[PDB]
């Protein structure tokens, strides 16, 4: 799950365009260091993952999205000037 | 600028595939975002895209809320409609 979602892993730090073994398990302590950031909390769903928990930093604006089973789905920067990220902030729904 | 819009439309003619529309959007997502002086239809635009990406999935074990490579190009295409950006 880590592998197809590497494409948000700039969103969490880590521009490295290459996709190997090396940046994979940077993008895992990335995702691990926001979920254990003491300033990360949780807020919100995605509906759509009907159950999930998302954990969201108001610095970096980042969400990592948890199934209701505790895997990795996914994660991205919420913008606050979009509907979507307003949207979010207000509601809790992503 | 329209380079998440370009890129849609890049989609929809089938010049660049399903898998490299998703990771693409992802890279001119990042470049645009915070950018001052946004039209708020074309940044709202590029998001609906970014989130029809997010929800593509090339295997057939897809969740139920996922989507396959059609479907993405109709979505895509719905969206781009929707904000009226042909």
């Amino acid at each position: 799950q880590l592998d197809k979602k590497y494409k948000h892993a700039g969103d969490f730090g880590i521009s490295d365009t290459k996709k190997n073994r090396e940046t994979l398990t940077k993008f895992r302590d990335a995702i691990e260091e926001h979920l254990s950031d003491k300033d990360t909390v949780e807020k919100g769903t995605y509906r759509r993952e009907k159950g999930s928990k998302v954990y969201f930093n108001p610095n970096t604006m980042n969400v990592v999205i948890i199934k209701s089973n505790g895997e990795f789905l996914s994660g991205w920067k919420i913008n606050p000037d979009a509907d979507n990220g307003r949207i979010y902030l207000e509601t809790g729904e992503l | 600028k329209m380079a998440m819009i370009d890129l849609a439309k890049l989609f929809l003619a089938s010049k660049i595939t399903a898998i490299e529309f998703s990771e693409r959007i992802c890279v001119e997502r990042r470049r645009l975002y915070g950018v001052k002086d946004l039209s708020p239809n074309i940044l709202n635009c590029g998001e609906e895209l970014f989130m029809a990406a997010e929800r593509f999935e090339p295997d057939a074990d897809r969740a139920n809320y996922e989507i396959d490579d059609n479907g993405l190009k109709v979505e895509v295409r719905s969206i781009l409609e929707k904000f009226k950006l042909h």
